[PDB]
């Protein structure tokens, strides 16, 4: 059970004890995503009203 | 009304808590995905104990300590006993054991056998799996069995000095049911079964496996006089003890059950912090099924245990509605105890 | 997700959306002038959702009231809230739709929808965050039916992403004006099963069956099933008039209550039953009794389904820890009933303000499988006529084929087997 | 001195965020109007506080903190609240219509036409820092906006910020106070999204929090009020570090290095004790022993779980009040022979302790009794992942009948999306068993 790096302060301290050893997308793919996502939504409105137009 | 659920259509013990429940007319049996339930009957391999005690408005219970199968593995058990202070290398009731694969122990094994090879003592050892079993006072033997095999095997010192039940000259072994509910309270049955040879014993062909392993399997089939002393090689206690009261002048408590109740709590009593659930989210209760081994000197030997124990035919009405009234009752109540509370409190 | 757009069509719609402004009126402590005599402040936090806000702190219920003939709606004017009404927001024609769905959906509505969207597109220009309209009207009319539906397929066309809610009554032979109500009916489902999220399904054979069996009103009148729609309206509507973290808004109500875009119609449930007592009623009372099925507004048996989805709403002063294991106790007894694949299907939210008269009140709204029972009760009733041609010349004569009635024959039978389908998935 | 900016999304995230930063200015003697008498060098400073708090010439301290949230009633309250003076508008950010509990209407359709002005509103305390050290996002994981619009957030933040580090205070869904039937859906489709964009996620379990609220506070219905004050505390502890002087957890890039050996594996189980009601009216003060063998208690955890059926890969525990190192490791010694602790072998079997002298402040009127000393243990234990299994149980049953998945569609997601991330939180259940488990 060994004690190291303690540290001391006014406001506290700190330690470790030891008890045994060892045994990203850019910007421009974010937007196509987003885009890719609207597009699908203007699709389905637009079925809608062409079907509301019917 | 209380619920509860069955996920293991396998299990006789449980198939007739199921039946009693029902017969109670105050617990209802709901789909085996249904969450919403007070019991779980759960499955031998892989129970989601992660999904449990998180439906708001149920007490849950569960027929299984998670952590268990610590005592309930070949392996497992033999590294526990070796490495567990409180049962240690200095366990006086546990045969000479060590894990072998195809870490390992082959190194450490080999050590004590040549002492026996040296010290000319009797140095036959059994191997087995958690079919699959060798006897042999060669090692050269025995270690090839494993290798030839697939899975993690464990030789154990073969006690080549049993007890045997006379007439017939004959082996056996002793199994014990315990219970142990949600508080921890260590129930032993009071009615246990010895599964005998019905075939005399012999120290000189260790592969006649008829007459060395008492399995109620192995006798049933390729033993040819199953079912002559007693019926279906299951002799009882009443009858034991008297044969012990007759035969060696004591009885079943002092020359035997002691030594049984001792091993049973050690063994639990070590395994407690690990899977008890005091102050757990949802509970547990387990049947455990001891199996043990008697010398000649009359000292107890523990061989294995059973996570998922079955009981002896006449048994099982006995048996499971003690279930139902210590383990599950006694956490949802409805609208002479057949077993021996296991406990001790020696000062020092 | 603020404004909401009320809208009433036809005999039964003005009816029953005239007392449903009376009561929530009061609720919130608005006078048959517009003016504001509340006490507490819970009233006008949220009283925007519902009234527009006028000089003098008048408020204006954001209602258009709609009718092909000016008969209902001049009783409407008359009666008790009669003025608080936006006088501009009256729009009617002359001529009436005598029952048929076809003269309200392709001739005689035709001539007036225009006129309504003018009303409606004023109101919704004015909105800070328009969140959906809500209808009141019945299936078994004309105006209300045939007018309704094509109200509501205009406004989608106009107003496609925001929430259309309705409330409509179901037409029952106990309960009948005329032979053709079942056609009505058919083919005005047809219309809401496509374009509206949220439909509160209100047999009227259920309402009577209420006010006879239980109520034991004899000679039950229009007025006193109305009773019990305006108690029911005023409480699925809670959530959305009051401070609250469930269901606060008719989009979040839709994504908790709908599963499947086509089964969205309702089952609501009140309690206490009340008739025009000083009972104090304790919260395992109204827990049992709004799961009752006697308490249903659809007369459709529960237990011949399973509950998809499930809204709960308690109303008065309470415990909300008593409230809370109430609502587990039904769940975890009658588990077998509520679908398991849909975890938690079962959301409850809590008033402080209970409704006139009572001190403490639950409204129920089910989405459960056994409303298909609603569905081929029309259907038989349907059928029976439809595979003879009976009374068809009165809807041909309109300008409608034959073809149109099969279909919508056809979408409303596949309407209850899908309801089969995952009362036994 | 490297600064740190809050960011709180949702409404989970704003009256969280509420919370901790009324606890931040008790701590540090900063009052409503932004006053701190204390702090003697006016407009400016790079003292440990000034970490959460920027200065202006008056002498007003400023938290970095921006909170956001689709809808304005929530974020209208901290407009109007006590600490109104406290915020400056533009940290203040709402739109009009809320994403519906719905991932997709979050992320994808009402995340887009605000994206762009947060991350400006972001830039603008950015600018104000000398040497910005990462961020902190609060949020649900079942909320719309919380799950959907963070999820976004992240993904932007890993490319504006590419070299800052992200910490994650998550709240995990649960049926006592959820307020949708799809909190599962959403759970695992931010996970999904936010995993490869986080450093190191801190779950708090509304289930866990709510009972340690009926338990050991006495309330019988626990409110957000209740709740909040509660996770306000463990959140306080967790970042005193950050904000007071000290040598242990002083960056957010420490946090890693000593909670998360392995990036994926990056969700410490936070516990913490003792939690005695204000209303006990008599009240034994608890040793070091006593609420140091409470942190291995699961009825004190974040996150109801059995750490027994698992392996530790690192552990912190963080005391406020009258401790010392003596009696720590006295505690530890005796646990250690008590109970079942076992790390993986590649790692060593240790506890970094942290301890600062000033005991837990609670709020004026608050449900929390004061202590004198308490602690929060952070221990990285593969049982954690247990809730993710309850969550993807869910996740199946519903996913299997395509139960509002239309509603997602709707908005532009595409289906194969459930799927993605449903086989990524299956990929990540799996690394937890290989890691904390051993062939049976
Ligand atoms: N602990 C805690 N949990 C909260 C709080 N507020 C909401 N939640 C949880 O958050 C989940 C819902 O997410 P919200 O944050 O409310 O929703 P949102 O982020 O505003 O997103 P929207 O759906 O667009 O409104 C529920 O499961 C709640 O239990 C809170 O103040 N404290
Ligand atoms: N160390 C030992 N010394 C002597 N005999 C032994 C022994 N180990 C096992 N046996 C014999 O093996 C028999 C049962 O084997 P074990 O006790 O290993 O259960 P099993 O695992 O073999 C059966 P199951 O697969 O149904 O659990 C005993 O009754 C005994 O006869
Ligand atoms: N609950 C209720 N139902 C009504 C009322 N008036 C008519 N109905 C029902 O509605 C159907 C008739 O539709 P109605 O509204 O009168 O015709 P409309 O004016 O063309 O819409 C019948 O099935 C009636 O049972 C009413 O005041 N209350
Ligand atoms: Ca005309
Ligand atoms: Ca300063
Ligand atoms: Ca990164
Ligand atoms: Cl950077
Ligand atoms: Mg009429
Ligand atoms: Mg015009
Ligand atoms: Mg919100």
């Amino acid at each position: 059970m060994e004690v190291i790096e303690l540290n001391k302060c006014t406001s506290g301290q700190s330690f470790e004890v030891i008890l045994k050893p060892p045994s990203d997308p850019s910007l421009e793919e974010i937007q196509k995503k987003l885009e890719a996502a609207e597009e699908r939504r203007k699709y389905q409105e637009a079925e809608l009203l062409k079907h509301l137009a019917e | 009304m209380y619920t509860f659920v069955v996920r293991d259509e396998n299990s006789s013990v449980y198939a007739e808590v199921s039946r009693l429940l029902l017969a109670t007319g105050q617990w209802k049996r709901l789909r085996k995905d249904n969450p919403r339930f007070n019991l779980m009957l759960g499955e031998r391999n892989r129970l989601p104990f992660g999904r449990l005690g998180h439906e708001p408005g149920l007490v849950q219970l569960v027929n299984y300590y998670r952590g268990a199968d610590k005592l309930c593995r070949k392996a497992s058990l033999v590294k526990l006993i070796k490495t567990s202070p409180e049962l240690s290398e200095s366990c006086t009731w546990f045969p000479e054991s060590y894990v072998i694969y195809p870490t390992d122990e082959r190194e450490v094994f080999l050590a004590a056998y040549n002492r026996r090879r040296e010290g000319r003592e009797g140095n036959v050892w059994i191997a087995k799996s958690s079919e699959g079993i060798l006897i042999s006072s060669e090692a050269s033997e025995l270690l090839d069995f494993i290798d030839e095999q697939g899975q993690v095997h464990v030789i154990q010192k073969y006690l080549e000095k049993p007890l045997l039940l006379e007439p017939g000259h004959r082996k056996f072994d002793i199994r014990s049911w315990v219970l142990v509910d949600h508080l921890y309270n260590i129930y032993l049955y009071r009615e246990g079964v010895l599964r005998t040879s019905s075939e005399p014993y012999n120290s000189a062909n260790f592969q006649d496996k008829t007459c060395h392993l008492t399995n109620h399997c192995i006798q049933k089939e390729y033993s040819k006089n199953y079912g002559r002393y007693e019926e279906g090689n299951e002799m009882f206690f009443e009858e034991f003890n008297q044969y012990l009261m007759d035969a060696l002048n004591t009885t079943l408590e002092n020359s035997i059950l002691l030594q049984i109740k001792h091993i049973i709590r050690s063994c639990l009593m070590c395994i407690e912090p690990a899977i008890s659930t005091k102050h757990l989210h949802y509970q547990s209760f387990q049947l455990f099924g001891f199996d043990f081994m008697v010398d000649e000197e009359l000292k107890v030997w523990l061989i294995e245990v059973n996570g998922a124990p079955a009981c002896a035919q006449k048994l099982y009405a006995e048996l499971c509605q003690g279930i139902v009234d210590v383990a599950i009752s006694s956490v949802f109540p409805l609208a002479t105890s057949i077993f021996i509370k296991l406990h001790h409190h020696h000062h020092h | 997700m603020r404004e909401i757009v009320h809208i009433q069509a036809g005999q039964c719609g003005n009816q029953i959306g005239a007392k449903f402004w009376e009561v929530i009126s009061d609720e919130h402590g608005i006078d048959p002038t517009g003016s504001y005599h509340g006490d507490s402040d819970l009233q006008l936090e949220r009283i925007n959702v519902y009234y527009n806000e006028a000089t003098g702190n008048k408020y204006v219920p954001r209602a258009i009231l709609v009718d092909l003939e000016p008969g209902t709606m001049d009783s409407v004017r008359s009666g008790p809230f009669g003025q608080i009404f936006r006088p501009d927001n009256f729009v009617f024609g002359q001529s009436g739709a005598g029952n048929n769905w076809a003269k309200g959906h392709y001739t005689e509505g035709a001539e007036l929808v225009d006129s309504v969207l003018d009303v409606v597109r004023k109101e919704s220009e004015s909105c800070d965050c328009l969140q959906g309209f809500q209808l009141t009207h019945s299936l078994g009319g004309g105006t209300g039916s045939g007018m309704g539906t094509l109200l509501i397929s205009k406004i989608r066309e106009e107003y496609p992403d925001r929430i259309m809610n309705t409330f409509s009554v179901m037409p029952s032979p106990k309960v009948s004006d005329t032979v053709v109500e079942p056609y009505n009916a058919t083919l005005s489902v047809h219309q809401l099963v496509e374009n509206t999220d949220e439909t509160y399904c209100i047999d009227n054979e259920a309402l009577y069956d209420i006010c006879f069996r239980t109520l034991k009103l004899t000679t039950p009148t229009y007025g006193d099933l109305n009773h019990l729609v305006s108690a029911t309206m005023s409480g699925v509507t809670t959530c959305l008039r009051f401070p609250g973290q469930l269901n606060a808004d008719l989009r979040k109500l839709a994504v908790n209550m709908v599963p499947f875009p086509r089964l969205h119609f309702f089952m609501p449930g009140f309690a206490p039953l009340t008739s025009r007592q000083y009972r104090a009623l304790t919260v395992p009372e109204l827990t049992q009794q709004m799961f009752d099925s006697k308490n249903m507004m659809a007369a459709c048996d529960p237990r011949h389904g399973r509950y998809l989805t499930v809204a709960a709403i308690f109303r008065g002063r309470m415990s909300m820890k008593e409230v809370d294991e109430q609502m587990l106790n039904v769940q975890n007894k009658n588990s077998s009933y509520f679908v398991e694949w849909i975890p938690n299907n079962v959301k409850t939210a809590v008033c402080d303000i209970p409704p006139r008269g009572l001190k403490m009140s639950a409204t129920f709204i089910g989405n459960s499988t056994a409303i298909q029972e609603l569905f081929k009760r029309i259907s038989e009733q349907f059928t029976a006529m439809f595979r003879r041609k009976a009374f068809l010349h009165w809807y041909t004569g309109e300008g409608m084929d034959e073809m149109e009635f099969t279909e919508a024959e056809s979408n409303m039978n596949d309407l209850v087997s899908e309801y089969q389908q995952y009362q036994d998935a | 001195m490297r600064e740190c900016i809050s960011i709180h999304v949702g409404q989970a995230g704003v009256q969280i965020g509420n919370a901790c930063w009324e606890l931040y200015c008790l701590e540090h003697g900063i009052q409503p109007d932004g006053q701190m008498p204390s702090d003697k060098t006016i407009g400016g400073g790079d003292d440990s506080f000034n970490t959460f708090f920027s200065e202006t010439g008056a002498g007003k301290h400023v938290p970095r903190a921006v909170f956001v949230d689709l809808e304005p009633t929530v974020i209208d309250e901290v407009r109007t609240g006590t600490y109104r003076q406290l915020f400056h508008p533009e940290q203040l950010i709402t739109g009009k219509e809320d994403a519906a509990n719905n991932y997709a209407r979050g992320h994808y359709t009402i995340g887009k036409e605000i994206i762009d002005l947060v991350l400006d509103r972001i830039r603008k305390l950015a600018d104000q820092c000398t040497g910005l050290q990462g961020f902190l996002v609060f949020h649900s994981f079942g909320g719309g906006t919380g799950s959907g619009f963070t999820s976004l957030l992240m993904e932007r933040l890993s490319v504006d910020y590419g070299k800052k580090s992200k910490l994650e205070f998550s709240i995990y869904p649960a049926p006592q106070v959820s307020t949708a039937v799809v909190e599962p859906y959403n759970s695992i489709l931010t996970t999904h999204t936010t995993l490869e964009h986080s450093d190191c996620a801190f779950m708090v379990d509304n289930e866990a929090i709510y009972d340690i609220c009926r338990r050991n506070l006495d309330i019988e219905r626990p409110t957000y009020t209740n709740l909040n004050r509660l996770i306000s505390q463990i959140v306080s502890s967790i970042t005193a570090s950050l904000r007071f002087d000290g040598a242990l957890n002083v960056d957010l890039t420490e946090f890693q290095t000593n909670l998360v050996p392995y990036p994926r594996i990056h969700f410490p189980l936070a516990t913490y004790a003792p939690v005695i009601s204000a209303e006990k009216a008599y009240h034994e003060q608890l040793s070091v022993a006593e609420i140091t063998n409470a942190c291995f208690e699961p009825a004190n955890q974040m996150v109801k779980c059995d750490p027994r059926h698992g392996k530790y890969m690192a552990c912190c525990l963080l005391y406020r009040g009258d401790v010392v190192p003596k009696d720590v490791n006295a505690a530890i010694a005796t646990i250690k022979t008590k109970r079942s602790i076992q790390f993986v072998d590649w790692c060593p079997t240790g506890f970094k302790v942290g301890i600062n002298y000033q005991p837990p402040t609670v709020v004026p009127g608050g449900d929390l009794a004061k202590v004198q000393r308490a602690v929060c243990m952070l221990s990285n234990t593969t049982a954690i992942a247990e809730a993710w299994a309850r969550l993807d149980h869910k996740f199946d049953l519903m996913y299997a009948k395509r139960a509002f998945v239309h509603w997602y569609v709707g908005e532009g997601m595409e289906e194969g999306e459930f799927s993605e991330a449903r086989e990524d939180m299956a990929a990540l259940e799996k690394d937890y068993e290989e890691v904390g488990v051993d062939s049976v």
